[PDB]
């Protein structure tokens, strides 16, 4: 029901966004959902 | 207030009031299962295996 968690999540994401920039490849990342398996990792929980 | 991202940078103790700036520190932790740790501690960082 909080908010902290995808709080966490969003900034994993971003942390790695700037790895990819500021040595990484990527001048600009671009997140796409088949991209986002890479930085979050895989799915945990579905089948609720 | 250690594990904070933006409060570390500002952190204090009761014994040496001044408040420290940890940012620049690149904070690890070890722990052996990370099932016992509780969520708010355990949420933020990653678990590596």
């Amino acid at each position: 029901s909080g908010v902290r968690n995808l709080q966490k999540q969003v900034e994993k994401v971003l942390r790695k966004s700037a790895y990819k920039i500021v040595s990484g490849e990527a001048e600009s990342v671009e997140v796409t959902p088949e991209n986002l398996q890479d930085f979050v990792g895989k799915p945990v929980f579905t089948v609720e | 207030e250690l594990l904070d991202p933006e409060q570390n940078a500002n952190f204090l103790d009761h014994y040496l009031d001044v408040p420290v700036d940890l940012s620049k520190v690149l904070f690890i932790c070890t722990a052996n299962v990370t099932d016992t740790i509780p969520e708010p501690l355990r949420d933020r960082m990653e678990m590596i295996n």
